[PDB]
């Protein structure tokens, strides 16, 4: 495991057309299950249910986006569609350049993830806890939109 | 707060609906959480399902809003709605309302 | 210092499956900006069109990876910038990355390391030969694509 | 396709104008290239300047076509005009000649 370091980007626009933008840093890591590629894309906040194969056609999201989830302590679901691995997965195929685990309720999730070594996918699949967790979760709740820099150095 | 719920989380919303109730994923703008809701919105039908019961996507054609898998309530502009189904034209043997986007 | 520059196209299916196509290329990291990887839809940019001479530009999405093709430096005499005031307004106006194209002035290499002193914070990237011409087609042909460039 | 030319690029199309003429910049997908116009269209106003003669928008607050930075030649439907400016309503120090669409 790699560290991720992971910049959140907050911008503002002026009338003169013109940006200004600053930065939260957060630090993860990368897991087996994705390269070890940096990304950045918007970031798109994706309910853990709301990746699974079941759903026929689900809503359509601009390719190029980062997935952020927030899974939750396993027995608040006992039978997940799929595991951490097909969700991620099922992000990617969707046009996730990358997917972000918050795994602070289940840090079992660390070890799925390594796992699955044998598809390691095309791209990066980042996780995070703690008061990194914290930070990116309130940018999420609070700013309307946000830009995600996962870096691997 | 959250509304609806019994399990419930402050960054997904709603995990699990009161039973009656249907699940709803809600957009606003970045974030993604669960809803508990009686009657799903425009666009979407309610569905009773062992698992939990939940909000599906109103897959019909040329329909706004429908009330199942294949019963349309309000159809998209210009198309007259009979019997359930959106129609181009209004059938053989049945004619448009006055003032109104309905057969007979 | 080397940019390894690639260029997605991408296309949905019903289901938001996206089926991509990718292309790479080698540019190098001009110390101008940053040396870091970046994301981002690209926008191609006039460089007669990027100069700080209208008040009020048209708003472009936060976070585009702007391309530039440069041409004879004669076909402008006395230009609205220079390459580098180039550059730093395709940041200040959103780029999340900038890449050149200096096949047609090539002494602008020269002239983009002298920011080397006060170096911006996204990538500066300079390309040129077949690696310009493989991305300028992209750029002229495709509706959209979107760069990966890594810093390695 | 490449009109108005002096100097003409398959990537960036016109980089100079024949001196009658105003630069524009067109944005046809990810692609910016320069065309010359004897029109600036509407939204926008032609500039005689220095280096060349241009296009730049009318940012006039209800105003189509722009005379000047700050002058406007056409209001938009229902728009009255004075000061070279677009109204919904003639402001004081001006009786509105409703027919004419101005004020006085």
């Amino acid at each position: 495991k790699e560290t991720a370091f992971v910049e959140v980007v907050l911008f503002e626009s002026s009338p003169s057309g013109d940006y200004t933008t600053h930065t939260t840093g957060l630090t993860g890591r990368f897991s087996r299950a994705g390269a070890m590629l940096s990304a950045e894309g918007e970031i798109v906040q994706m309910h853990p249910l709301g990746l699974c194969n079941n759903n026929d056609e689900e809503d359509l999201y601009e390719y190029g986006w980062v997935g952020v989830v927030k899974l939750e302590q396993p027995e608040l679901d006992p039978k997940p569609c799929l595991t951490v691995l097909g969700k991620a997965k099922r992000a990617v195929q969707r046009g996730a350049t990358a997917v972000i685990f918050d795994v602070s309720e289940n840090p079992e999730a660390i070890d799925q993830l390594n796992q699955g070594s044998e598809d390691p996918l095309k791209r990066p699949v980042v996780y995070v806890k703690g008061a990194d967790a914290i930070k990116l979760m309130n940018i999420v709740n609070k700013q309307k939109v946000a830009r995600a820099r996962i870096q691997h150095l | 707060i959250c509304k609806g719920c019994l399990s419930c989380s402050k960054d997904n919303g709603c995990l699990r609906c009161q039973p009656k109730l249907f699940f709803y994923l809600r957009r606003e703008g970045m974030r993604q959480y669960g809803e508990c809701l009686q009657s799903c919105p425009p666009g979407y039908y309610g569905v009773r399902g062992p698992d939990m019961n939940r909000c599906s996507r109103c897959r019909i054609e040329n329909c706004d809003s429908c009330f199942s898998r294949d019963f349309c309530i309000k159809c998209k502009s210009g198309f007259y709605s009979h019997k359930g189904q959106c129609f181009e034209e209004c059938p053989e043997g049945f004619a448009p309302l006055d003032d109104t986007m309905v057969c007979v």
